[PDB]
Order: structure tokens, then sequence, then C-alpha cells
């Protein structure tokens, strides 16, 4: 049965759930949500440039670079060897 | 670590594309749609995949921009009216090389 | 220990320059800007990881600081309006031989 | 073993310097620092080596020493305002001569 669950990546998949949550804890609360509302994890809807700052009230590029600056902050030794596994 | 197929030779660290050896300049979108499609030539790529890869993964609008770009690529590229960027209807685009 | 990219000759050691026969003054962060571009000449810098790699990681200002500087640059390295320092829309700043 | 460099002339067994052949008393300290910056010619040398190395590590409060130092200096072996120990704003001096 292909679609069938497997029953382990299931807890694999929970288990990294919460150590990413735990990760995006680690960061400010700021580029959490930023990223959290950019790559849809508290909803399904991964949400637009134009949207986070109308939501945030930040200019468009100051979003984008705080963004990329986050992005490169959580590419960090530690955190990349901890989510290594998960793969 | 170029990436090349018989007459395109791109290379991403200098940032060109060769197209049997003289300088031409594409648009940035239209630049990263051709690495990827030279990155998998020969295997065909959907419409949804090339969307939420090439395009960013929220792209809220119509698809046809795909369509547009490749037109690009192809008037760009591809000279003739056999082509070496080919096209499957209802599956999409992919780069191999004519039989 | 040295710098070179063609026509433009950097030492580092006692910063200091030397283009087509005439060494010049810089600021030091345009300098470091020079620097950079240098070492990572033949490649493509993104203006985020451009900033992230010459000024303050908490750097909260906005990002024309670079347009300004590139162009601070520009009034000194290359007379002619074609451009032996590039520029991509969308992609950053590079260093090239003019062609 | 006797340094020098142009004219300025400097001996480190009976500690004489000679401004290009002239007479002049130093204190031991910016003795020391201009002994450095002569065994280091062909370098920039800035602040933060300068009182971690010249200076001891325990000294944390204020910083604005080594510039009323290179202030005495330029004050003492250099006539003319041009002098030949630049400054460069923020990576500290250098130790050339006028181009």
């Amino acid at each position: 049965d292909s679609e069938a669950v497997v029953a382990v990546d299931a807890v694999s998949f929970t288990l990294l759930q919460d150590q990413l949550q735990s990760v995006l804890d680690t960061l400010s609360e700021r580029e959490a949500g930023v990223v959290r509302l950019r790559f849809g994890l508290t909803d399904g809807q991964p949400r637009t440039l134009d949207e986070i700052g109308q939501v945030y009230g930040v200019t468009r590029e100051r979003i984008r670079q705080i963004e990329s600056k986050t992005m490169s902050k959580l590419r960090h030794p530690s955190r990349s060897q901890v989510l290594r596994d998960y793969l | 670590v170029r990436l090349t197929f018989a007459d395109i030779e791109l290379d991403e660290e200098t940032h060109e594309v060769w197209k049997a050896g003289q300088p031409v300049s594409l648009s940035p979108t239209e630049f990263t749609l051709l690495r990827y499609f030279v990155i998998n030539a020969g295997t065909v790529l959907s419409k949804p995949k090339i969307l939420d890869h090439v395009w960013r993964y929220d792209f809220g609008g119509d698809v046809n921009v795909v369509e547009s770009y490749v037109s690009y690529l192809r008037r760009k590229i591809d000279t003739g009216e056999k082509r070496l960027l080919h096209t499957l209807r209802g599956v999409g685009y992919v780069l191999r090389e004519p039989r």
C-alpha cells in the first residue's frame, strides 16, 4: 500500500516539528515570526512579502534584508548539525 | 562546476550563459529558469513544479507567465523552429537534444 | 599575498592601490569593498552577503549605502561608461574584465 | 643593524635618533612606538593592535593616548603640515613618503 502511513516517519515528522519550533524560538521573536509567516508554519499558506510588510508595518526591502540575515544566521553550525540527522 | 548541454554553457559563479560562444544577457527570472532547465537536461519538468521552484512558492498568478518566459528563452537561444527546448502538452517543458 | 585583477593593483599589506599607473586614496569602507570584490573576483556577490561581510552585522540602515559606495568606487577606478565593475539587477555586484 | 627610513635614522644600541642627521630627544614610550613602526615598515597599524602590543593588556580605559602620541611625533619630527607618518582614519597610521 503506497499511500499507507508507515507509522515511523510520522513520529520522525512530529519530532522534527518540535525541534524546528524550539530552534525558531532560540532566535529573536521578530525574525521567528517573519520566517513562520514566510514559510507558512502556523497556517498552510506561506505569506508574501507584501503581506508580511502590511502585517508588520515594515518596508518590503527591509523585510527581505532581515529574512536573508535570519536565514544566514540560521545556517549556523550548531543548528545545522542538530537538523542534519532529520533527512 | 559549469552546467552545459550541446550548445548551452551556463556558469553560475561568473553568472553567464554561452550559446555557441558569444556574450548574451538575460533577465534574472529567465536566468534561473534556464539554470533549472539545464540542471535537469533530458527530464521534463511539470508546470506546477517550475512554478513552485523557479518562481516563488506562493505564486498567486496565472500559469502562462512560464510560457512567456519559455518563449523568451526560445527566441533568445533557439533560432529555428526546430528547437532543443521541447514542449510536451500537458506535461511541461524540457531541454533535450532532438533525435 | 598580493592582489591583482588585470589593470587593478591592490596591496593590503600597506593598504595601497594603483590604477593604470597612478596611486589614489580612498575611504576605509570602500577600500574594504574593493578588497572583497578583488578577492572574490569573477564571482557575483549579493548585497545581503556584501553587507554581512564588509559592514556591521547589526546594521539596521537602508540598502542605498552600498549603491553610494559603489558609485564612489566607479568615479575613481573606471572613467569609461562601459564598466569594468558591473552590476546585475537583483543579483548584486561583480568585477569583470570588459568585453 | 641600525634602522632607518628615508632619512630618519635610529640605533637600537645607543637609542639615538636622527631627523635626517639632526638631534632630537624622545620620550621612551613613543620611542618604542617609533622603533615598532620602523621594524614593520610597509604595513599600516591600528590602535587595537597598538595598545595591544606597545601598551599593557591591563589598559582598559581611554583610547586617545595613541592619538596624543602621534600628535607629539607630528609636531616633533616633521615641520611641514604634510607629514611622512600618514594617517588613515579608522585603520590607524602608516609610515610613507609623499608620491
